[PDB]
RNA sequence: GCCGAAAUAGCUCAGUUGGGAGAGCGUUAGACUGAAGAUCUAAAGGUCCCUGGUUCGAUCCCGGGUUUCGGC
């Protein structure tokens, strides 16, 4: 390919920067974000396209998670920790009171082992992770952006992501591996359920963990 | 290469007290040879010695001339190793004596054996055996002797047999020592065999009585073979062979010969009564007796009793029945116990030998063994489940073996039902029936159903389906698959084309063979996909055309009016049909079929055909028109003018192929081609210089001028910004030139020589190819360089080759990361050659070109040492400006470029490569201690960047530069100094904590691992073992604070945990092997500590590695299923960690069990596995 | 007419000694990230020109033959 030569020709600490940059000219997430979530950041590449893109400003605040260590960079503060933890998603969720964020993007993934269904599902556990960190911080009509891998079966993944945003589109850009099946949602419009506090709920919440229908069960022939 | 023959000196006076001035007799001979160092005109003289006493015939009584020559010819026979041919040589040659010399021969060389029978230095042994041998093959002069000496040479050998054990049981913990004497007890078992097999002495009994010498001997022999058999600490080989000498035995030492089958039974179901045995069996064979022997054992005894018993003929008899269902019996048994792998591929091989002796006894058997043995009984349905479980085995010899068994269970079934009334039997049309219902990916269905059709008959099958050539045809475009599908398919219309020619006799049926075979071949090649069309080309077609020439004539008719209706309408079948035409016509030249015809027709190609062939847009196309030219039958065919034109005119566009196949394919043909014209143009001058055609000089002016030609074309295609590929090709082309002509310097003509058309600027241009960014043309440049003659300073002048050193030295030291490569390749090259600077001899302190390579190489190497010295010691006082000035990566780079060249194992000035070596070590620890801090933390006009590729490169280098130094054979290297280079591998790829240094390290220390198992001292080849325990107590008491990480799938421990257990040898034994995966399985096991995640933790991660490993491959099955448990065992664990591990070492297992993916999406069944396959090999897992 | 040489995987080449046939290249599969993925892994593909022997067992030992050559 020819991104990994212009990572380490550019100032991008990765070849996962131009991932970002390409997914900017075709769905415009930097319209007018002023504060960022950036999870699952190895060497910072996402953070450093955010910080340029937002911070350039002067007052954009950019928070980074990951469970390794990262060089600092000017306007970007880091944590380490699993996010999978509850404490690393209080500690997070301890930098937006008041002014909530307006774009939280995730870039993790699992040890890739090469065949896709244990990949789905590690990929799935960390998306609930993420998808609990956005509803818990960003404000709505927000944007989420999450890396997921696309396997045979990706209905569940739209139908519980679906409810809790507006558009939900799917995406792969040109410094993603043709031959790899990453890909990317970009959710559009964050629109959590009216009774929803970090009815409607009893419904969505056990359906977004898992495909948990237990909630139109009855002990009772259906109304007509 | 033959050795010179040798003599006793003190023989030298007995043979000078009869030798003469005159040179009458043998002894003069005798001397002329002796003094001499070719081992040819020896031979001669071995010849005319039997002429010399040939004429002697007359005196009555041997002369004592005579008796000391031929005293004289024993020792020396006797002293020559089997690897000198001149020892066959004397051999044959004394084979011929006259008959009235016999007896005085026969007694001295048996006075000669039998004090060589007295040696008992433990290492001539094998030499003793080995003469034992050599006296019984052919060689009448000694089998004789040996006959006569059964007691000696019987003593001999158990006394060498017994030495050899002991001092193989107390060499304990030296393995080459012990392999040594394992292969000496191999050949002493052996010979004892031989013995007892071809000796004219043991027929009749003669020798039973318990007082003969020889049967005492024989007892022993047999008591030493048991012994040996229950013993597990040797190799395989020696139990196996040891197994078939029991049988030998008892089967030789048994008097009630009728009841040897029976007590062989018995043995075999650990069921013989000890108080019915002779006490001689008793005596030797209490093992045997009175129960508790290995499953080893039994398998070996009862592979013993099929190779060494007679089957053919019912010698036996009903007791010999017995015993074959017997053995059956216990085999099966033993299939569902063993679990070792080459225990498996032993039990496949006895199972193939049962069935090869069930075919022998079948052959005249009994009428109750015909119900026992038909394709219905309950034996033959177990070998077809060890079959249908067996075929698809990772070990390839299990696989062979399953094939053998099903061919013969075939024949033996064919047997059984000898009264049979029409050919197709019930059993072979069930058989059949089920493999059709098999998918076509199972490779096992096509070796099975080409079983079956020989048979049966290809026509049941087609009368079956007849579609099936299409379906089999249709799967030819996935290789790995098209193999068995091109077997089967040769299969199946060789047998097609036998029946035909059957009671229809007469010549209209080729045609529907024809349209059975040839016509879907035909819609294939011109109409099929572009890879279907690659392989069928490639494997399919030559198969059906050597068999059928006659072929030819139909496809070509077919194919030439498909091309001619294209010019009609001015359809994809019009539009393959040349490119299939062009394949069909390669392949019949090439294989010197009736297409032959100098210019490859007269009208089936025209030269409007052909240039359309030589630039076609497919790939396959190009080739097999460049090969219809360049290659032929005949090696010496006279290459016309028309192919000259025809090759400029392909080589002027075919370049830049960018397919590597496609580029290596046409660089071979090419390369054919020129070699064509090399063995041609010899003919030519032959007979030019003899003292239609064209006057061969004529055709000599014509191949210079091709030659000269091509190779402007090759180097105007060098420009500047020519690509990879059209590089590539000029440079592989160029350099097979520069070998194909480079044959005749031996010789006296030649007509070509690449090194006449290499002027000043094609020499600029060549070095210039070093700057390439691409290592493959460098390397191509530099071979080409090295084979040209006469260029290393004719070509360059002093001051540019000075020019041409400061350049090397000043890329050695850029900032650029790659420039260190170009660097190291123009100082090879500039070493190579003789071309460094005078300056240089002030390095250091004072044909053999070896030497003056030697020499040259230490210049360089010190003053790249001097530099590194003065850099590293400024990267010390501040790493910034090293990192921006004088990164210290690419003298270390260009320093085991350098080593890398020579013969490491063969210096001659250790004086001058001692303290070198010393000073390389230092400078590499240094080097290490400066940039490694930066490369585990964080960063400390200069970017960080930079900073990094600087210290991380340096890391890469030191690490090469160690595993390279490591090649010494530690002398210049002392122990001392390897003990600390294994020391520092273990300081990194153990507290690394970043990626940086896992795999860096992991290179180096392999290298280190496999030479220190090589290594001869003992001292040395117990560092892997200790070591591995070391880091495996390390592991235990983990202590969650340590340096070690457990981000990035380890802290590298995996890789040191490879790289020790790579040093097994391959193999072998793997005896570390099983140490660690003992140990490893029991920490992955649940624990009630819960401080004990952490060991639980690294061995997951560990175990995922072992799994996946090319290396361990086979031997690591015996522990899947234990690892699959810990896995599944370990995705239940409340902790994360601990389930996060088992995902990733379930995926390894699934990998390592059911394969690789075989297509990029479908996985329709291409990675699945039957149930009884799964639960045959994993049976603890039901 | 004698004498001698060569034949191993799709291609280019290794193979002391009788005990599972070795590599390179190409092909197939996998990879979220760094340190030219121009990289790493792990698979797949042969019974040694053909045919008889010797042997428990042959690429290897022995005898015939085929094809392509060299010498007299
Ligand atoms: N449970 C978890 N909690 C936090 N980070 C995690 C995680 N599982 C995986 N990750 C992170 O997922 C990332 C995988 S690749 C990340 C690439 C990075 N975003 C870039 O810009 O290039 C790593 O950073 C890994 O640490
Ligand atoms: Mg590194
Ligand atoms: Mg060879
Ligand atoms: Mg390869
Ligand atoms: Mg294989
Ligand atoms: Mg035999
Ligand atoms: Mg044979
Ligand atoms: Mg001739
Ligand atoms: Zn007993």
């Amino acid at each position: 390919d020819v991104y990994y030569r212009l990572a380490k020709e550019n100032g991008w600490r990765a070849r996962s920067a131009f991932k970002l940059l390409q997914l900017d000219k075709e769905f415009q997430l930097f319209q007018g974000v002023t504060r960022a979530v950036d999870l699952c950041a190895a060497p910072g590449s996402w953070s450093q396209v955010l910080s340029q893109k937002i911070g350039g400003q002067g007052s954009g605040h950019v928070v980074a998670v990951d469970l390794q260590a990262m060089a600092p960079l000017p306007g970007v503060v880091q944590i380490q920790g699993d996010i999978t933890q509850l404490s690393t998603a209080k500690e997070i969720i301890q930098h937006f009171k008041g002014c909530p964020a307006d774009l939280v993007v995730c870039d993790g993934a699992p040890d890739v082992t090469g065949l896709h269904d244990v990949d789905e599902y590690m990929q799935a556990q960390l998306l609930l992770a993420a998808l609990n960190i956005a509803t818990h911080v960003l404000k709505p009509g927000g944007c989420f952006v999450a890396k997921i891998f696309r396997g045979r079966d990706v209905t569940l993944l739209y139908s519980q992501l679906q409810v809790f945003f507006s558009s939900v589109l799917c995406a792969k850009p040109r410094s993603s591996r043709n031959s790899s099946i990453e890909a990317f949602a970009v959710c559009q419009g964050y629109d959590p359920p009216e009774g929803f506090i970090p009815g409607p709920t009893r419904i969505i919440v056990p359906f977004v963990t898992c495909g948990d229908l237990s909630s139109y069960d009855s002990d009772r022939s259906y109304p007509l | 290469q033959v050795a010179a023959l040798t003599i006793c000196h003190q023989d030298l006076e007995t043979l000078k007290s009869f030798a003469d001035v005159e040179g009458k007799n043998l002894a003069s001979l005798l001397l002329h040879c002796v003094q001499l160092t070719d081992g040819v005109s020896q031979i001669h003289y071995i010849k005319q010695i039997v002429p010399l006493l040939e004429k002697a015939d007359k005196n009555g009584m041997c002369d004592p001339t005579i008796q000391s020559c031929l005293d004289i010819l024993a020792g020396i026979y006797l002293s020559l190793s089997l690897k000198n041919p001149l020892k066959k040589v004397l051999a044959s040659s004394l084979n011929s004596l006259p008959d009235f010399f016999l007896p005085e021969a026969m007694h001295r060389f048996t006075s000669r054996l039998q004090e060589e029978l007295n040696t008992t230095d433990l290492y001539s042994y094998r030499k003793v055996t080995d003469n034992i041998s050599s006296c019984m093959e052919n060689f009448n002069l000694g089998r004789a002797s040996v006959n006569n000496l059964l007691k000696n040479v019987l003593h001999f050998l158990q006394k060498s047999l017994i030495e050899i054990l002991e001092e193989n049981r107390k060499c304990a913990g030296n393995h080459i020592i012990q392999t040594q004497l394992m292969n000496d007890l191999l050949v002493g078992i052996r010979v004892s065999m031989m013995l007892v097999q071809k000796v004219q002495d043991f027929q009749g009994n003669l020798w039973k009585t318990s007082d003969s010498p020889i049967w005492q001997n024989m007892c022993g022999l047999l008591s030493i073979f048991t012994k040996v058999l229950s013993d597990d600490d040797l190799l395989q080989t020696v139990q196996s062979t040891s197994g078939l000498a029991i049988i030998l035995f008892i089967k030789t030492m048994f008097h009630p010969s009728e009841k040897i089958p029976h007590l062989i039974s018995s043995v075999l179901l650990r069921s013989v009564d000890c108080t019915s045995v002779p006490e001689w069996f008793m005596s030797s064979c209490r093992s045997l007796c009175c129960g508790d022997i290995s499953q080893s054992a039994v398998l070996f005894l009862c592979q013993g009793t099929l190779a060494m018993l007679d089957w053919q003929n019912g010698s036996m008899g009903r007791s010999g029945e017995a015993l074959l269902l017997d053995t059956a019996h216990v085999l099966f048994t033993l299939s569902s116990q063993i679990k070792e792998p080459t225990l498996e591929m032993f039990l496949s091989r006895i199972l193939a030998s049962w069935t090869n002796s069930a075919i022998q006894v079948l052959e005249s058997s009994s009428p109750s063994l015909t119900d026992s043995l038909n394709g219905n009984s309950s034996i033959v349905g177990r070998l077809l489940e060890y079959v249908y479980t067996h075929w698809e085995h990772p070990l390839d010899a299990l696989r062979h073996q399953t094939k053998i068994m099903f061919k013969n269970l075939l024949q033996m079934h064919r047997l059984t039902v000898e009264g049979a009334d029409f050919v197709p039997d019930p059993f072979f049309v069930e058989l059949t029936e089920s493999l059709l219902r098999l998918e076509w990916h199972i490779k096992g269905k096509y070796t099975c159903l080409g079983c079956l059709v020989e048979c049966i008959g290809v026509e049941h099958i087609l009368a079956i389906d007849k579609t099936i050539p299409s379906q089999i045809l249709e799967v030819m475009g996935d290789q790995s698959l098209v193999p068995y599908a091109s077997d089967l398919l040769e299969t199946m219309f060789r047998n097609h084309k036998s029946h035909l020619k059957s009671q229809t006799a007469e010549s209209s049926w080729i045609d529907q063979w024809h349209e059975t075979w040839v016509s879907p071949l035909l819609f294939i090649l011109c109409e099929g996909n572009l890879d279907q069309k690659s392989y069928v080309i490639d494997y399919y077609l030559p198969k059906l055309l050597s068999y059928s020439p006659e072929s030819l004539q139909y496809m070509v008719k077919i194919l030439q009016t498909s091309i001619d209706a294209k010019t009609g309408q001015e359809s994809c079948n019009s539009r393959g049909a040349l490119g299939a035409l062009m394949a069909c016509l390669r392949i019949a030249r090439a294989h010197g079929h009736l297409q032959s015809a100098t210019d490859t027709w007269e009208n089936l190609v025209s030269d409007a055909r052909i240039k359309q062939g030589l630039i076609h847009q497919h790939c396959q196309v190009r080739i097999d028109t460049l090969g219809l030219l360049c290659e032929s039958n005949r090696s010496t065919e006279i290459v016309s003018m028309e192919e000259m034109q025809w090759i400029q005119f392909f080589i002027t566009y075919n370049l830049n192929s960018q397919s590597p196949g496609v580029r290596q394919q046409i660089c071979s043909l090419l390369k054919k081609l020129f070699c064509r014209i090399q063995e041609s143009s010899q003919v030519l001058y032959k007979l030019e210089q003899s003292k239609t055609k064209q006057h061969p000089s004529v055709s000599l002016q014509q191949y210079k001028n091709f030659m000269s030609s091509i190779c402007n074309s090759l180097f105007e295609a060098l420009f500047p910004g020519s690509s990879y590929s059209t590089r590539f090709s000029a440079l592989t082309i160029l350099g097979s030139i520069a070998e194909v002509f480079h044959v005749p310097e031996g010789r006296i003509y030649t007509v070509y020589q690449l090194s006449h058309d290499i002027d000043v600027g094609r020499f600029q241009t060549l070095m210039e190819c070093f700057t390439s960014t691409f290592e493959d043309v460098k390397i191509l440049a530099f071979d080409l360089l090295m084979k040209l003659s006469k260029t290393a300073v004719h070509f360059q002048d002093s001051g540019k080759l000075q020019g041409l050193f400061q350049a090397a030295l000043e890329l050695s030291t850029s900032t650029k990361p790659y420039d260190c490569v170009t660097a190291s390749y123009l100082l090879n090259f500039l070493i190579w050659q003789d071309a460094l600077p005078s300056s240089l001899s002030a390095y250091l302190t004072q044909d053999r070109p070896a030497a003056v390579v030697e020499r040259n190489t230490l210049m360089v190497i010190k003053c790249l040492m001097e530099n590194l010295e003065e850099e590293v010691s400024q990267a010390e006082n501040s790493l910034l400006q090293a990192a921006a000035a004088f990164p210290m990566y690419g003298r270390v780079h260009c320093i085991t470029g350098a080593l890398q060249k020579l013969s490491l194992n063969s210096l001659q000035l250790v004086s001058e490569w001692r303290p070198v070596v010393e000073k390389l070590l230092l400078m590499s620890y240094r080097l290490s201690t400066v940039v490694s801090p930066v490369i585990q933390s964080s960063s400390p006009d200069v970017t960080a960047q930079m900073v990094l590729v600087c210290c991380w490169r340096s890391m890469k280098e030191v690490a090469l530069l160690l595993g390279m130094l490591c090649q010494l054979l530690p002398g210049l290297l002392t122990v001392e100094q390897v003990k600390e280079i294994g020391d520092y591998f273990k300081q990194h790829l153990l507290q690394s904590r970043h990626r940086g240094a896992f795999e860096l390290a992991y290179t180096g220390f392999v290298k280190l691992t496999e030479v220190l198992n090589r290594c001869p001292n003992v001292s040395l080849q117990k560092l892997p073992e200790q070591w591995l325990w070391s880091v495996l107590e390390e592991i235990k008491c983990s202590d969650p604070s340590s340096k070690l990480c457990a981000t990035r799938r380890s802290a590298g421990i995996p890789f040191y945990i490879q790289a020790l257990l790579a040093s097994e040898p391959k193999k072998g034994r793997m005896d570390l092997l099983k140490i660690t995966m003992k140990e490893l399985i029991s920490l992955a096991g649940p624990t009630d500590d819960i401080q004990s995640t952490v060991p639980q933790v690294h061995a997951l991660n560990i175990l995922r590695a072992l799994f996946r490993d090319t290396r361990l491959g086979e031997n690591i099955i015996p522990y899947v299923a234990d690892g699959a448990k810990a896995a599944i065992l370990g995705f239940t664990s409340p902790v994360w960690a601990v389930r996060n591990s088992s995902t990733l070492l379930f995926s390894a297992l699934i990998t390592r069990i059911f394969g690789v993916k075989r297509a990029k999406d479908e996985h329709s069944k291409t990675n699945r596995m039957t149930g009884r396959e799964f639960f045959s090999r994993f049976p603890e897992l039901y």
